[PDB]
Formats: C-alpha cells, structure tokens, sequence
C-alpha cells in the first residue's frame, strides 16, 4: 500500500487489538510497463513480513526491505553468450541483496546455486476456473402442451355430469363446474355432490384422477433436482482436452516462476508448452481478474495463492488434485554463517505452535417469485366482473 | 468393425410409469378391504343415535384414500367414529409411500433405445410405415462394400444421403437433416465420447456386428511378415499396448448408468392416465 | 544404514525356506552370532534403491535393536539416533520424524512425504443435520408470504363490503389451505367472491408440492458432521471436566509424545494412565470401545484410516494436520553426502516418480453418507417452534383478564 | 474392467498346407453374420441381470404390516360396542 | 422411518396438546373435552370427523400454529422414506487389476486360474506385479 501524506505508515487494527506491523518499504512504484520511474518509499506487511520481525528477535538484524526491481521470480535463460539468472535469483547472487523471504518454490535448478533451509509450508499445484450459475422453478417440470390439455379436460368432464343430471330415471349445471374446478384444486367450495350412480360413478374415480397427476409433480422435483449436476468440473492433470488442446480453451501461467521449469524438463510436457507460450501472463493478479473476465478459461498457479483466493471472492472455485508437492523456503548464499540458526529456528516455531496464530490472522478466518405474483395476478379478475355481477 | 450412432433423442420415453410402484397384488386386495370395513360401520353405528347406509359408506371411505377435498357426510355417535378415524391413519401411509417411492423409481430411470440393429424393420423399410427414416454412410469405404453384398435391397435407397467426411456428418445430425449414421466402430466411439454436450451415443451401449480388425499391410510373400507380428505380439504382454489407449483415446462423457438428466415429462408419458378416464 | 520395522513403509518378512536367500524385489535385511538373515521391501526401501544407483555406492542393512527411536535419557541417546550419533553407521533410513532436539546433534535431508500430529476417531452409526425449519428457499420466503396473506385478505373483505364474515374469521379460511385441510372452516357465499379462493389455491398446491420435494434434496445427499474440533478443543484441554472422560493414549517415546510434554503439561498429567504398547493392539481397543481418541502420525494413521478399517475409522477434520513436519533421512553432520542426495530427491519430485511409488504402496479404497435410519429425537427444529408457540399463546391470553377487569 | 484384450484362434502345425487357405473361411464368414448366428444360440439368451441397480414393486413381502393394524381395530371395535352399549343406562 | 421415541413423544403430544385448549377457552371471557380430543386428533390424521373449532380469540392461534406442525411430521415422514428407497446397498467392489488388494496381498484373499493356462503365463512374466 502506498504511504500516507506525510511519509508515515497507515495504522490499523485486527477484530482484536493486536496492532498490524509494518515497515518502509523501497522499491517501483508503476511496475515498469515501459516507462520506468524512480523508487519511492511505501508500506509492506503481511504474513512473511511478520515473519521477519520474529526471525529479526533472536538473531541481532538491522534489516531494511526493498522490493524487486524487475518484478519476475527467476529463471535460467542465455543472452546474446552466456548463461545468467533474472528476476529475484539475479539479485541474491549478484551482492544486492543476503536472504530473501518470499513465496519461493525450491526446485532442482535453484537447488545446485543457493540452499534453501526449511520451508514455512507445504502446497501443490492446482487450476482455476469460473463457476456455473443454476436456474423461476415454478413451471419447471411440465412443458407447454401439458397445461392446455389437462385444463381442457376438466370443463369436458364436468358438461358429462349435468348430462347425466337431466336423464335420471339433483344437481344444477353451474354447480357441477364447481365440483369439478373442486377435487382438483383441493379446495372446500360450495357443496356438489351428484345423484344417480352414472352421475357418481364417473365421481368415483375423477378424484383419483387428481392423485396421479399431483403425484408425479413432486416425483419430478425430486428427479430433477439431485439430479441436475452438470457435467462439468476438470479433474486435474492427464485429463484428454489438457493433452490435446481445441483452441477453444486456453490455459496460461505466470512467466518465469516454477511451472514454467516444469512444463519445459519433462518431454512429454511439450505438446501444452508450446500452446502456453502465446498467453503467460506477466502478473499473479492480471491473470485471476482475467479470469473473473471470461476472457482466460483454466489458470495454473500456485495453492495457497489460489485457495486464499478462493475463500475471498465467493466467485471462482479451484479444482483438480495436486500434482508437485514443494514447500517454501528462505534462500541466502551458499556461504552466509546464518545457514544453521535460521533454519534451526524456523523448525522450533512448528513444534512450538507460532505458526498456526499467522496462519489464523492471515488466511482462514477470512471466509466470504412468480407464483407470489399468481396470487397477485388475479386481482383485476374481480375489476371486471365487479360491475358483471350487478348486472346479473 | 459397423455400429451405428444416433442422437440422444432428448429424455428417454417411458410411458405407463404411473403404475410403476407398488404392483398388482396389493390394488387388487386394497380395495376389497374398503367393502368390509365399510360393512362393519353399518353393523358398528347401527345402535345408538340420518340414514347412513352402504350407499355412502364408500363415498367417504374412498375420498380419503385420495388425498380428501371430497364432500360427504359423517356418521354419528361416539361408537364409530373411532373406526373412521384409524381408517385415516392408513390413508396417510398409502399416500404417503406411494409418492415417496414413485419419485425414488423415476431417479433410476433406465435410457429408451430407439433401435437394435440393421435386421430392425425401420432399416429394412425405409418409409414403408413411419415417416420417412433418414440414414447414410461415406462410400468409397469399406462399410459400403459390406452393405452391398448382404442387403442389397437397402442399399438402392441409402443413395441420396451420402456425406463427404466424419465432420460434416456430424453437424447434419445435431441439425436434424440426419439421424442415423453407419461408420466404423474405432472412430465413432472416440468421436461419441470426446464431444461438448455429451449428445450423442452409439446404440447397444458399445455394440458392433462384423468383427475384424485393423493391421499394417504387407507386400505378398515378404520375408518381414514373420518379424513383425511377433513384435506386436509382444506389446500386449509388457502392457504397452493397453495403456496408449489411454492417451489417445479417451473422453469425458462417461457412458455409464445411462445418464438422462432429467426427462421434462410431456404429453406421452403420462398416456394412460388421459386414457383411465377414458 | 540402519532401519526399523513400519507397516506400509520398511517392511520385514522372514527368507525363503527354500533357496535360503531372498526372493527378487528384496534386499537382505541382517537382524544384529548375527543370525536369521531376513528380507525387507517397502516404499521407503525403494527410495534407497535408486539413490544408491543414481549415486553409486556399496551397502548392507542393518535393523536396530537397542530401543526405536531417539529419546535424550540422561544425556545419551538410542535407536536409529543412538546409532548414527556414534559412527557405528552413517545413513539411517526409514520412518524418522524431524525435530528440533534431533537436527542439533544430526542433519537432515530435505523432507520428501508431509506428516505430522493428527486425530484418529470411530466414526458414528448413522448421523444428519437438524436443520431446524428445514430450508426451502431460505429464511426468505417466511418474511414476504405473511405479509401476502394479510394484503389479499383485505381484497377478499374488500368485496366482502359490495356484497357477517368479518377479519378474523375470513382470514383463518384463507390460511387453513395451505397447510393442507381437515381444519372445518366456514368459506363465503359470495360468488364472484369464491373465485379468488380457487386462484388461491393453486398457490397452496404449488407451494406445499415444492416444499416436501425439496426437502428430500437436504436428507439425499448429506456430508456428515464433524466432533472434537482439534488439538485446543476444550473436550481435551480440561480432561477432569464432568461426564466420562475421554481417552487419548499416545504410543510413548517419539515425537508424537516430546511435542505434547513440551507444550500442554497439564494434557501429559491425564493422557500418561492410556497408554498403548503398539500400534496395531491400538486399533482393536478403539473399534471395541476402550478408548475414543488416538494421537499420531499423519501419514501412519491415514494409511491405516484407508486400507481396511476405513469403512468405520477416520480422522478428524478430513485430514488435518497440527504442527507439520516432514520424514527424512540421517547424515553424520559432515558426512559431505548431504549435496548429492539433497539434488537427488529434489530431482525425484522434479519429473513425477515420488507419485508413481506414492500410489503403487500408499494406496486406499474408502474415504458418502449412510442410510441414517435414525430421525432422532435430537431434531427439535419444530418441538422447539411448538414450545415457543405455547408460550406466545398465554402472553395474548392475559389482556382477557385485563380488557374485562378494566 | 477388461485388461489384457486377444482373441480365440485355430492354431496349426507351422507350414501345413492350410495356412493361409483356412483364414479365409473364418474371415469371410464375418460378413455373412454366419458368426452371429452361432453366436446368439449358444452364448445369449434368457438369464437374470443386474436390472439396473434397485427397482421398487412393493408388496406383501414388506408392505404387510399396516394391513395387520385395520385387523388390529376391526377387533376392538367389537369391545367398544359393548362398553358404549352399557355406559349410555349409567347416567 | 421415524422412530420409537418421536412416535411416543408425538402419542404424549396430541394429549397434551389438545387439553390446554379447553383450559384457554373455559377460563375466557363453546367447547368440550370430546371435541378438544377430537380436534386436535382430526388435524394431524387429516380427517373430516372433527368438527368442533374453537371460537375465541386466543384459541385459534396455539390451534393454527398446530396446524403448521401437521406440515412437518408428514412432510418429513414422506422425505425420508425416499432416502430408503434411493441409496444403494454399499460395497466395494473389485475394480481391475489396479486395486490395492490385489497388488499388496492379504491373508483374507484367495486367487485362482486354471493351471498351465495362459493367465499363469501372464502373470509369472512381468516382475513388478509378481508380487501375488
Ligand atoms: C519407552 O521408553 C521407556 C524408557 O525406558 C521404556 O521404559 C522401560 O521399559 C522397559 C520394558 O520395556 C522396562 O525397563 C521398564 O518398564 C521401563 N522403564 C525403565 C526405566 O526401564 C519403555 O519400554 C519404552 N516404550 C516402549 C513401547 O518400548
Ligand atoms: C397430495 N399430498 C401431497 C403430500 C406430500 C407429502 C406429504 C403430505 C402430502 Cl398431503 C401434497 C403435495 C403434493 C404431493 C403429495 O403427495
Ligand atoms: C544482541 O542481542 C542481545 C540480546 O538479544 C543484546 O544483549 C545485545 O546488546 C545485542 N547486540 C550485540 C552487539 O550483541
Ligand atoms: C547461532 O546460534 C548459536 C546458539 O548458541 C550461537 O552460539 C551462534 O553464535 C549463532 N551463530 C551466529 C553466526 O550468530
Ligand atoms: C467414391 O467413388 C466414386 C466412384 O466409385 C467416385 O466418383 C468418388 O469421387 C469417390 N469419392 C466420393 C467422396 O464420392
Ligand atoms: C485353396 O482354396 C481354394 C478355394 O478356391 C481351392 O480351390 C484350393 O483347392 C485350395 N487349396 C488347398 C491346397 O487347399
Ligand atoms: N474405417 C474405414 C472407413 C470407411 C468405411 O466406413 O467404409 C476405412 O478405413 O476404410
Ligand atoms: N518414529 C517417529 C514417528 C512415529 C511416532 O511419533 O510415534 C517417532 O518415534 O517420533
């Protein structure tokens, strides 16, 4: 977050006291997206910074912090003859800087050049993609024609009732629609129970008619709902459209990082490589507001990045299995005396339990009609036959 | 070898389900036993304190068993009334499981079918009964030849529905200018299970008629053709060949259970109940 | 090197009778006379395997005997660390947890498989939700129907007033329809009156065919439920509490137990009078009802909640670990192989083969809900809305001792 | 699942004169669906499958008991008769 | 469905529930016990024969909210019955060769072919599953 008016850092509180830490904080400002501009100070705090600040107790530091300057992780790469290392790992060997506490993932490059200590964590790699939005229900389980043909038959099956009222060898006519409109529609209007067992014996079963068809009603709701469960959801690596790509479904990464080293030392890895090349995104924050976006469709990236994200949008949902299990670390030099002690005292944090109180501060507990209307549609009904009854 | 696939044909058609729960036994003995116990209240009201007779015994007994919303008049005095009212107790039960297992047979629904194989009559009649029946095949192929030589009396017909290629095809169904396509089985199935929609399925659930197989061919009396089977011979024993199957040929719609996503009922599944009252 | 005995990881079999040596995808495991030459396979053995390739060097096993693992008594250490802190060998190999007390006097490679302390619980006989006032659409719908009732009420007595039928008994009409009938009412004559009953019926039908059905959705799927939050829950913190305590027993001398008499001495006071010998022995007390808690391993104990008795038996939080610590292997502290093998295992995660031995041994079958045959009494989601029906009745009840006597 | 796919043969001594002038009868009576025909009358026909998973016909064999309760008040109806036929002189 | 306890529970309910009716109207400024065992007897059971309803204006409300409790009982009785007869009988059934039991043997387990046939041969050739 950038300073204040006057240079001093912003104060905050959590939802108990305990005041944030902070501490100046050196480095760009508009990431240089072509036009470069000079180091102002600003303000840094968070998890690994109040990492630091422990670590800074029993070790006798008077560190000072500036950010990056290019802005990438690090990555072997060849410049028009030799080989060199970009990014963070450019400046940790090249006397800018003695220990590095970030989200690095340690790997099999970096391994032969710094050491890496213990890690803080331990994470995998997962995907991220958007979510799907179900469907209101109120005219969800029959179609069209089905209305319009059981409403026909009630007035059809009620004239046959006062057919047989005026043949008996004691029911009127504007009665024996109420009747039927009645059974139906479960509703105690009026009283219209007919005479004559022909009359009745079409009564005997036209209530059960009403069974039937309620009946299988709610059948449907019950099928169709637990049933609904899209196809959907990409189940990790190996899956067939991962290894053949249709160009309809684009996934992309971060450059440099890790998952480039990934994607590029096994063999078999090609086929996706190649296509990946064209959409890296140079950010960890572009890509998951590009996603929001519709405009990128999968998104491999780091766990604990992601399942925070996750818990705090209530928008996007991670998926898969994880498939590169590789903690954090801290790096320095191969030949810094602080190799023993800050790894020694990273592990006596474990054990002693500090580690769970950053973890509850800092990523868990931040967890994110017309049928009514039927009832109202009706009321112009009466309007209109308010001044018909009258007349009558 | 041959298969055919057509299209979904949307939610599987199941007519006369309404009668699916319970079974035949029960109905036909249920009712009787609404006649005695009707019985016994005339011998059970008959004393005491209006001229409740057999003629209404039913009407009332019967509304219940479906649902109530039934006008009728009640009998009298303390003596029977307890025996209409623990006659309502069985009138929820019956009501009350008949819905909640109607509901759990219609879940595991099974898939319709439409046909079963060439030899079906809609095959070997084109229009003679149904509206006309739309099919076709690439020619040039191999399944062509196979049709010409066993049913040649379909084959004069199946002439002016000839596609150019496996795409092409496929759209013409979705669309419905097409609905029955005859091509070789190794292609359908990988094409029916690696599509977006899962819309599409191969009839029989994986069902194929004339067995061969494919094979590398080699020129006549060629000194190779010992060596070579062999080699393959020996990819099925490390597993080699069982395995790259799973890399080139796999999809995602699933094709099993029969899955049918819902039916959104219409006017003919429910036939019979339009035809009871009837 | 030097080795112990594990289930599913270094595992000991006794030699072929007849040959005398051992089968093929073994390697002879010695058991210091020196006799009875045993054969020993497992995941972690086959970790062994190929670094001894990779690298290249000569070795033989050696199973320990003087105790099992490291436990600082009086100033000595025993086991794999009693062994390895003495130069009588230099690699041990195995299921050996880091700690702090142990990387002072050894070294460790880096951690390939994530442990730690975890919970291990019987699962119950059959459990669902309360859910009281079973959601149909959300604590939504409850608030807008009443006030829909009360606004078509008075369109009802409002031709009510063109045609005594007043408020309070027309209202009750027009209410008894939704929750179904056999509530005698008195329905109007009105004619052109009637029919706005019939439209409100259809709303009754409606809503009373949705609700039933939905409701089945919350009681087809389920996911359980969840008992004894974790290792700070106040059911462990406080064991002298009321009601039969608890049970806990953590097999002794390891880290599974240094960590607990480090941290929670009040715990170390109860949990002592359980203990278990073995691990095995353990599980039977647990499915017969001895005892109701376990505090072990991570990836011991959700193997063992995976392989048979993962029809009944889970761990708590689905998998939650406390205090994470990875497995590893022993170096003498300069033993200048720390470089070679540290590239190594980072080398085996780089392309995927720790995954293809992790699902070749560490393997499972369970993991899904039962049949709950139960509607416990323990609903309460309506017996408690009845209770507070009664209550609201009497308060109304006192303004006709009131109104009259004033 | 299946997992290890061949398939039947006719196997011979290496080099007979039939080698190649059997293989064709076997091959071409795939498309006269000669093999059908042996295949469908004595491999399939009438058994009992999986049918699914679990159908629902319910009847006596677990929809019995509630039958018994309507027996169960049938007879109490008798002995209610008579204590209400005596109580109504009580008063 | 349902179970002993609630049947009882629900059985000591209508009782109960249906007297302090009488003890509401009575006290209040036409009713009987007959009706009160009634009434509240109708309502659940969903039956015509009740036929007394209370008439005041403190009785309807503890009879109307009853008449919500009528919803629940039957509605949950039909909800669960349907979990019945939906779940499948639980089993973990033999899938492949890939499963666990077979590559890592147990003493619970027994596995039979046919001797010199071709499964014997398939078997005894390949060293990783030549385990069982
Ligand atoms: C845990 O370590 C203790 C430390 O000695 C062991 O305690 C002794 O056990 C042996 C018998 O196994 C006996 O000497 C005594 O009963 C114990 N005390 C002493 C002073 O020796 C204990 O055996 C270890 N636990 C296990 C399971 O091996
Ligand atoms: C007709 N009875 C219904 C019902 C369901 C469950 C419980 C009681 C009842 Cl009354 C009401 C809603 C439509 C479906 C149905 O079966
Ligand atoms: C280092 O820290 C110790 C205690 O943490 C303190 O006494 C001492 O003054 C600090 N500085 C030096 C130079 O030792
Ligand atoms: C590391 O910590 C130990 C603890 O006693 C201390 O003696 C040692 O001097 C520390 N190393 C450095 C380089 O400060
Ligand atoms: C198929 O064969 C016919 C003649 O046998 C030929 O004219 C035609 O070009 C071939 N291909 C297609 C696609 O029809
Ligand atoms: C091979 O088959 C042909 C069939 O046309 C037959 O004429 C010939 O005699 C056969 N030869 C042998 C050696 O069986
Ligand atoms: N599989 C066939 C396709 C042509 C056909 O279906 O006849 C071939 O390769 O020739
Ligand atoms: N063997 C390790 C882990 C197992 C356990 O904690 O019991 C130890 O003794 O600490």
């Amino acid at each position: 977050k950038p300073t204040l008016s006057d240079g001093t850092c912003k104060e905050e509180f959590t939802v108990n006291g305990d005041p944030v830490k902070k501490v100046i904080c050196t480095g760009p400002n508009d990431t240089s997206p072509g036009s470069p501009r000079h180091t102002v100070p600003q303000c840094c705090y968070g998890f690994c910074i109040d990492l630091l600040i422990k670590l800074a107790r029993t070790m006798n530091f008077t560190y000072e912090v500036h950010l990056v300057a290019d802005g990438k992780f690090g990555t072997q790469e060849r410049v028009n003859n030799k080989k060199e290392w970009n990014g963070m790992m450019g400046e940790l060997l090249s006397g800018q800087a003695d220990m590095i506490v970030a989200p690095l993932t340690i790997n099999n490059e970096r391994a032969q050049y710094i050491e890496f200590s213990k890690p803080f964590k331990y994470q995998g790699l997962t995907i991220l993609v958007k979510k799907e939005i179900p469907r209101d229900s109120f005219m969800q389980p029959f179609q069209s024609t089905l209305w319009l043909l059981v409403g026909l038959s009630v007035h059809v099956v009620a004239v046959m009732l006062y057919l047989l009222d005026r043949f008996s060898p004691a029911l009127t006519l504007s009665s024996a629609m109420w009747f039927s409109w009645g059974v139906l529609l479960n509703s105690g209007i009026g009283e219209g129970a007919p005479r004559s067992f022909s009359a009745r014996i079409l009564g005997m079963v036209w209530a059960g008619f009403a069974m039937i068809i309620v009946a299988s009603y709610t059948a449907n709701l019950a099928a169709f709902l637990v049933l609904d469960r899209p196809e959907e959801r990409i189940t990790g690596i190996n899956d067939p459209r991962l290894r053949n790509p249709s160009d309809k479904f684009i996934y992309a990464t971060v450059k440099q990082s890790s998952v480039d080293i990934y994607f590029r030392r096994q063999v078999e890895l090609s086929t996706m490589y190649r296509h990946m090349e064209k959409h890296n995104y140079e950010s960890a924050a572009e890509a998951i507001q590009a996603v929001r976006d519709n405009k990128l469709h999968a998104f491999i990236w780091d766990s604990a990045v992601l399942e925070f994200e996750a818990s705090q949008k209530c928008d996007l949902v991670t998926t898969g299995e994880l498939f590169f299990r590789s903690g954090f670390g801290i790096g320095m030099r191969k030949d810094s005396p602080w190799k023993q002690n800050v790894s020694l005292s990273i592990l006596k944090s474990h054990e002693n339990g500090f580690m769970e109180d950053l973890d509850k501060t800092w990523v868990r507990y931040q967890e994110c009609m017309l049928v009514a209307g039927g009832i109202v549609a009706g009321i112009f009904l009466i309007f209109i036959e308010i001044a018909y009854k009258r007349h009558k | 070898g041959i298969s055919v696939m057509v299209s979904r044909s949307n939610g599987t058609v199941s007519p006369s389900a309404f009668l699916e729960p319970f079974s035949a036994d029960v109905w036909v003995m249920m009712f009787v036993m609404l006649l005695i116990v009707s019985a016994v209240a005339v011998f059970v009201f008959e004393y005491f304190s209006p001229s409740f007779t057999i003629g209404k015994a039913i009407w009332l007994l019967w509304g219940l068993v479906f649902n109530n919303s039934v006008p009728v008049q009640n009998p009298k005095g303390t003596t029977s009334k307890i025996m209409v009212s623990v006659w309502a107790f069985f009138a929820v039960i019956f009501l009350a499981s008949y819905t909640a297992n109607l509901a759990a047979f219609m879940i595991q629904e099974e898939y319709v079918d439409q046909v079963s194989g060439l030899s079906d009559k809609k095959f070997q009649r084109p229009n003679d009964f149904s509206p006309p029946f739309r099919f076709g095949t690439v020619p040039n192929g191999s399944t062509e030849r196979n049709i010409r030589n066993n049913y040649a009396e379909m084959h004069a017909y199946m002439g002016k529905f000839n596609q150019r290629g496996v795409d092409d095809a496929l759209l013409s169904l979705k669309t419905g200018k097409l609905d029955a396509f005859i091509y070789d089985a190794a292609v359908l199935n990988y094409m029916a299970g690696r599509d977006e929609g899962c819309k599409l399925v191969t009839i029989g659930s994986g069902k194929v008629f004339a067995s061969t197989g494919y094979g590398i061919a080699i020129q006549k009396d060629s000194g190779w053709k010992r060596q070579v089977d062999l080699a393959i011979l020996q990819l099925f024993g490390d597993g080699e060949m069982e395995e790259l199957e799973a890399l080139w040929l796999t999809g995602i719609c699933h094709n099993e259970k029969n899955e049918v996503m819902s039916s959104q009922l219409d006017i003919d599944n429910m036939a019979g109940v339009f035809y009871m009252l009837g | 090197v030097a080795t112990l005995e594990e289930r599913p990881f270094v595992i000991v079999e006794p030699a072929d009778p007849i040959s005398g040596t051992c089968i093929r995808d073994s390697v002879p495991c010695r058991s210091q006379p020196r006799p009875e030459k045993r054969c020993c396979k497992g995941f972690c053995i086959d970790i062994l395997k190929r670094l001894a390739h990779t690298i290249g060097f000569s070795y033989d096993l050696y199973l320990v005997t003087n105790g099992k693992h490291g436990k600082k008594i009086d100033g000595v250490w025993n086991g794999m660390i009693g062994e390895v802190f003495y130069q009588r060998a230099d690699m041990a190999i195995g299921s050996l947890t880091i700690n702090e007390e142990r990387s002072e006097i050894v070294d460790f490679s880096v951690p390939f498989v994530e442990t730690g302390i975890s919970v291990m619980v019987a699962r119950s006989n059959g459990t669902v939700s309360p859910s009281a006032f079973l959601e149909p659409y959300s604590p939504a719908v409850w608030v807008m129907m009443f006030v829909m009732c009360l606004t078509v009420v008075a369109v009802t007595v409002f031709i009510f007033e063109y045609l005594t039928f007043t408020i309070g008994k027309s209202i009750w009409l027009l209410w008894a329809l939704v929750f179904n009938n056999s509530v005698p009412v008195e329905n109007p004559r009105g004619t052109t009156s009637k029919i706005m009953v019939l439209v409100w019926a259809f709303f009754a039908v409606i809503f009373l065919a949705s609700y039933t059905a939905n409701l089945a959705a919350f009681m087809i799927q389920e996911e359980y439920v969840d008992t004894v939050s974790g290792l700070s829950d106040r059911k462990f913190q406080r064991p002298q509490e009321q009601y039969p305590p608890l049970k806990f027993g953590t097999v002794p001398n390891g880290s599974t137990e240094k960590n607990i008499r480090s941290n929670y001495p009040d715990m170390h006071s109860y949990m002592v009078r359980y203990n278990q010998p073995r691990v095995e022995e353990a599980l039977t007390q647990l499915k017969a009802g001895k005892l109701d808690a376990f505090i072990y391993d991570a990836a011991v104990l959700n193997y063992m909640a995976r392989k048979d008795e993962g029809c009944k038996l889970v761990t708590i939080g689905s998998g939650k670990v406390f205090a994470t610590t990875g497995y590893g292997i022993a170096l003498h502290k300069g033993s200048r192989w720390k470089r070679p093998i540290d590239l190594a295992l980072l080398q085996f995660l780089g392309d995927d083969e720790i995954e293809m031995l992790e699902r070749l041994w560490l393997s499972g079958i369970c993991h899904e809900v039962m049949s709950s045959k139960l509607d416990i009494d323990n609903m309460a989601g309506v017996f408690y809305m009845l209770l507070v029906a009664m209550g609201l009745s009497l308060l109304v009840f006192a303004w006709e001792h009131l109104v009259y006597w004033r | 699942e299946l997992f290890f796919r061949s398939g039947f043969g006719i196997g011979m001594r290496k080099d007979s004169p039939w080698k190649q002038n059997v293989s064709l009868s076997i091959l071409k009576s795939h498309e006269n669906g000669f093999m059908e025909d042996l295949d469908k009358t004595w491999v399939r026909y009438q058994e009992c499958d999986s049918r699914s998973n679990a159908p629902a016909t319910l009847t006596f064999e677990n929809m019995a008991g509630v039958f018994m309760l309507v027996a169960g008040g049938i007879v109490a109806g008798i002995f209610l008769i008579f204590i209400e036929i005596a109580y109504k002189r009580h008063k």
